[PDB]
């Protein structure tokens, strides 16, 4: 039925968007990494090299959240990347420079271009985390968007709306995250100095993730007003102006509250940096990075569960808040494309786990000297 | 300017630069597929060098394609949030789907492409390389279903209780005959595109006497290829112009030498009744002669959306309003005609480049005549000049419509303003140039240096 | 059905280039 698809494909983004930043935070968080713990050349080549064979694919799960929110939730899509407008430019243009700084920084032999590419990297690497975190704190403030009558989506606000101190803590958080996955696959991926100074910079990284975790939750729960869905029919059409909606304190902890077993997310999400920490100390980084996925895991579903049933609350029209009820495909295109997506994914899942498979090996000074004109 | 004009200009701009290098990628992966196949076959070195050289100039400018897609899949949400809305749930799919199946597919296999050559051996990187390869094709399958859904709406219903098109066959979107010729056509192009690279880098050695054996290899294999290529090209090309005749009256006036404008007053009229039924509905009406005339008259919302540009008050639409729209349901069939052309002209001059250096290929005298070699290295522009010229034949063609007789484009804009557009534009504009002075320049180095530098 | 098409005839473009470079190869 209808409802159970909708609770199916909010399942499916939430699982995109860990996904995301599972693979591609590392990517990312590597880029953030890049002036931290490579001081020369080769560290920084080493560094680079570390994720040059994957991160475009990668990305694409970055690319497939854009297109499953178009596919499935077409109001969400609409409504965020148009509201965020200057925010998603200033996100697109960091992007920009990541294919780019990959491929061209060693086509010339001049340090100036060297250093050109590699700022341009560190900004495509600093700047989508800390705007999707903020983009996400804005969604818990609420966000000043809302529908005229034939759904035409109006926006209230601006850039310089979103840079309040919880989105701000949130894009924080949300840095420290992929640079806690970045300095785990360095880890995996490389050895000798670049190595320690990832571990020391995941160190940090896990104590910024769980300091600015724990803030945020006790700001939403004693000084952030929630929404409640007084009534919405979950099997009904996507109309997001069919529903009622009240905005009470604390109300973001009642999903919570109500179903004591919903708390293992955010006990994921603020415990598995510190095994994450565990496990680097322990000479495990595989078991690091599993914790640090569970980390982006707990921390996105602790956003969306605490968001739950709402994805875009509205702070200026309550009931244009957008919720996994009203924000869907019809059901024909939940079905088509739940089908599609259960035949790919694992697809996806297991050449990608393929291609990792064939590549594994760890990029370090003699591996690049092996191979130096043909790794970026 | 008004910030529908910029948002306008905007997709203009970094539709046209993406596809600045993605035809090249379509059809050089499938020569890097050829070429490696050949050194699979016959164990020959120089192949492999030269799947190498090749994919060099592959990856470089294949990095500014992805960074420029990137731009275009979430420019929809940003400056058309309105047609993300009332089209997601059948245009959503395509994109997605590409994302699923191809961009996965060749974003994944890339990396083992370039830095696999080592750790794969010769079969599994020659998998790797034709995954690539149709990863590329198949994303072109899917992003031109939804374009020729733009083009051609077919398996939709417009939904009262959503407000929106609503999907009703999924087979009737993924088979949509202008999606198939489409996609076969533009692949074709791409083809192309590849074949003339290789034989014009490849025509340049060889007016200078150096890399001679490559090049001599490169043009011949861009010679059969880009002959077939430029073949299917025109065959697509002509079963393209079949479609756009049967399912849109302004390209084929284009392709014509150049009634409709008559015809849709009829369906303004009409619109401007399902348009204040549908506000009627948005309002929360469900009294059973409203929604049996809503059923009579959705077909025509579109053009009542047309009318609502020109007429404020839709309840009372003068003449003269009738008429504004009248003539903004046509666009100017002057830039039409003139890109139709330069693209026909275009691949006449291709075919005709195509059959002489396969005859020289064929014949074993590829450095006989310089002739050849010159003419083959100034027809370099050629492919993209023609595919920029079908692809503004396309895009412009079916203006005012961001969706046919669905959605105008005046409709499907965002809720922004001139400030966010000019500070997109012009951060998007400079990007573009400084990132397209280098990629030119990287290319140029590179080829120049060519594959004896490798 | 237009997918079917491309599909055979991108394999046969790519085995008739690879067959005729097979051939001419050696007159290269
Ligand atoms: C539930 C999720 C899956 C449960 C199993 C988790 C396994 C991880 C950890 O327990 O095992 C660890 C091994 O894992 C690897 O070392 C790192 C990969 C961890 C990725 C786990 C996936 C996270 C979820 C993403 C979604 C225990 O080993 P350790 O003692 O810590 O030794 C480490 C280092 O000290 C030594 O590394 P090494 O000995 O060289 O690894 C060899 C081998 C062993 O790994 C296992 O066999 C495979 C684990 C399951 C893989 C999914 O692995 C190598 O051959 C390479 C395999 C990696 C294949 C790709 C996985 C990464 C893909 C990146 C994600 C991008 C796409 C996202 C979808
Ligand atoms: C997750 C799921 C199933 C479905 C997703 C639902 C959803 C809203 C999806 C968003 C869709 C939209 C609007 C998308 C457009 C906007 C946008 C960012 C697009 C880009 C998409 C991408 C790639 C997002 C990547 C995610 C990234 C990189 C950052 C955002 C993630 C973060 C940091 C969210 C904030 C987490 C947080 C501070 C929770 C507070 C807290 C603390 C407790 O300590 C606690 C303790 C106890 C209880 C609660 C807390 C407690 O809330
Ligand atoms: C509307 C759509 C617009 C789009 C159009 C786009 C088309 C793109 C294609 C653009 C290329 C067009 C080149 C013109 C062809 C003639 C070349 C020539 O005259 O020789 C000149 C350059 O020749 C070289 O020296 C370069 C060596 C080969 C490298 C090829 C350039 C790669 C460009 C990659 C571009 C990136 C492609 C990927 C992204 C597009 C001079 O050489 P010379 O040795 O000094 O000769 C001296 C003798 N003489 C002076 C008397 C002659
Ligand atoms: C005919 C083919 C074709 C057409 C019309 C388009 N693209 Fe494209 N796109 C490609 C063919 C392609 C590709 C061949 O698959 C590219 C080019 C180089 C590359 O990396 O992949 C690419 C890359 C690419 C990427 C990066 C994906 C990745 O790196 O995995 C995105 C996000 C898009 N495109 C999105 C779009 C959107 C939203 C379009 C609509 C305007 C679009 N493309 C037009
Ligand atoms: C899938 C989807 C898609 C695609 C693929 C595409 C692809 C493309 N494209 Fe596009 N568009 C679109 C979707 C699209 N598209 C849209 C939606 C729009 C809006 C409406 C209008 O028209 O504007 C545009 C628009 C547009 C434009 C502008 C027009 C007007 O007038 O406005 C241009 C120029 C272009 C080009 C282009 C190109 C060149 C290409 C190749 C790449 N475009
Ligand atoms: C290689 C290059 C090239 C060439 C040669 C060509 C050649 C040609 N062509 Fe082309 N196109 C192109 C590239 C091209 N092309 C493109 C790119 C485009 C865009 C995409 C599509 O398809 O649309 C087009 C498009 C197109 C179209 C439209 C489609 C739609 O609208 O959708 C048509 C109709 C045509 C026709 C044609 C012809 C007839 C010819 C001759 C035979 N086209």
């Amino acid at each position: 039925d209808y409802e159970t698809l909708r609770f199916i494909w909010w399942l499916l983004i939430g699982v995109i968007l860990v996904v995301f930043m599972i693979s591609d935070g590392f990517d990312m968080g590597i880029g953030c990494l890049l002036p931290l713990v490579a001081r020369n050349d080769d560290e920084r080549r080493i560094v680079i090299n570390s994720v040059g064979a994957h991160w475009e694919g990668n990305q694409v799960w970055l690319i497939l959240a854009g297109g499953a929110l178009f596919a499935a939730w077409p109001r969400v899509y609409a409504a965020a990347f148009s509201g965020f407008y200057v925010a998603m430019i200033l996100v697109l243009c960091s992007l920009f420079f990541r294919p780019l700084a990959f491929d061209y920084r060693g086509k010339i032999a001049d340090a100036r271009w060297r250093k050109m590419w590699d700022a341009g990297l560190v900004i495509g690497s600093l700047v989508p985390p800390v705007v999707f975190g903020i983009a996400f704190g804005n969604l818990l403030l609420g966000v000043p968007f809302a529908f005229t009558p034939q759904l035409r989506v109006e926006y209230l606000g601006s850039f310089w709306q979103l840079l309040t101190p919880f989105p701000l803590l949130c894009g924080l958080l949300s840095l420290g995250m992929v640079i806690l996955q970045g300095g785990v696959w360095l880890q995996l991926k490389t050895v000798g100095v670049i190595h320690l100074r990832s571990q020391l910079a995941t160190k940090r990284a896990a104590l910024l993730v769980m300091l600015c975790f724990l803030l945020a939750g006790y700001w939403l729960w004693v000084g952030i007003d929630g929404f409640v869905l007084l009534a919405q029919d979950a099997n009904g059409p996507s109309n997001p102006l069919m529903k009622l909606v009240a905005v009470l304190p604390g109300a973001w902890m009642n999903n919570f509250v109500e179903s004591p077993v919903l708390w293992i997310f955010p006990l994921l999400g603020f415990f598995c940096p510190l095994l994450t920490v565990m496990a680097i100390y322990r000479g495990r980084p595989g078991w690091g990075f599993l914790m640090a996925s569970l980390m982006q895991f707990g921390v996105i579903f602790t956003a969306g569960i605490t968001l739950f049933p709402f994805v875009m609350p509205s702070s200026v029209s309550p009931i244009s808040s957008l919720t996994l009820w009203d924000s869907t495909s019809s059901q024909l295109t939940l079905s088509i494309m739940l089908v599609i997506v259960l035949i790919f994914l694992p697809i996806v899942l297991l050449y990608t786990l393929w291609s990792y498979y064939k590549m594994w090996g760890r990029m370090t000074t003699e591996t690049l000297r092996r191979n130096e004109n043909e790794l970026y | 300017w008004d910030v529908i004009d910029l948002s306008r200009w905007q997709f203009a701009l970094t539709a046209l630069y993406h596809f600045l290098f993605v035809p090249l990628t379509l059809g050089l992966i499938f020569l890097l597929a050829i070429m490696e196949t050949i050194y699979v076959v016959t164990g020959k070195t120089i192949y492999r060098d030269m799947t190498r050289f090749w994919g060099k100039l592959f990856g470089i400018n294949f990095a500014l394609g992805v960074a420029t897609g990137l731009t275009m899949e979430f420019q929809f949400g940003t400056n058309w949030s309105f047609y993300s809305n009332y089209v997601g749930d059948i245009f959503g799919a395509p994109l997605a789907m590409e994302a699923l199946m191809a961009f996965f597919l060749e974003s994944t296999f890339v990396g083992l492409f370039f830095f696999g050559w080592q750790r794969l051996n010769k079969y599994q990187h020659l998998l790797v390389t034709w995954l690539v390869a149709f990863g590329s094709n198949l994303s072109a399958l899917w992003i031109l279903n939804a374009n020729g859904w733009m083009q051609y709406p077919t398996g939709a219903h417009f939904d009262i209780d959503t407000l929106r098109m609503e999907m009703t066959s999924f087979s009737e979107l993924v088979f949509n005959p202008v999606s198939q010729v489409k996609f076969v056509h533009t692949v074709m192009a791409g083809y192309v595109t590849g074949a003339m690279f290789i034989m014009a880098i490849s025509a340049w050695y060889l007016l200078r006497g150096r890399e001679r054996n490559v090049a001599l290899r490169s043009f011949a294999i861009g010679s059969v290829f880009g002959t077939l290529a430029i073949i299917g090209t025109l065959q697509l090309g002509d079963s393209s112009a079949y479609e756009v005749a049967q399912v849109q009256p302004v390209k084929l006036a284009a392709m014509e030498g150049e009634n409709l404008m008559a015809e849709t007053y009829p369906r303004l009229q009409r619109g401007r009744m399902a348009w204040l039924l549908m506000q009627e509905i948005s309002q929360g009406n469900r009294e059973p002669h409203v929604l049996q005339a809503f059923r009579g008259l959705e077909g025509d919302l579109g053009y009542g959306m047309l009318l609502s540009r020109y007429a404020p008050d839709m309840n009372h639409v003068t003449a003269a309003q009738y008429q504004a729209a009248m003539r903004g349901a046509i666009p100017q069939v002057a830039p039409v005609f003139w890109s139709f052309r330069i693209m026909v002209g275009c691949g006449s001059l291709l075919l005709l480049v195509m059959l002489i250096a396969l005859v020289q290929t064929l014949r074993g005298k590829i450095d006989q005549h310089r002739w050849v070699l010159k003419m083959a290295l100034w027809s370099l522009p050629l492919p993209w000049i023609a595919i920029e010229a079908g692809w503004f034949m396309t895009e412009f063609g079916r203006q005012p419509w961001a969706i046919q007789d669905i959605l105008p484009t005046y409709s499907a804009h965002s809720a922004l303003t001139t400030g966010q557009l000019a500070f997109s534009l012009i951060m998007i504009v400079g990007l573009y140039t400084l990132f397209l002075i280098a990629e030119v320049y990287l290319m140029q180095k590179y080829a120049r240096l060519g594959p004896s530098a490798m | 059905m237009w997918y079917l098409l491309w599909f055979v005839g991108i394999l046969l473009m790519c085995s008739l280039s690879t067959l005729v470079l097979v051939w001419l190869d050696p007159r290269l």
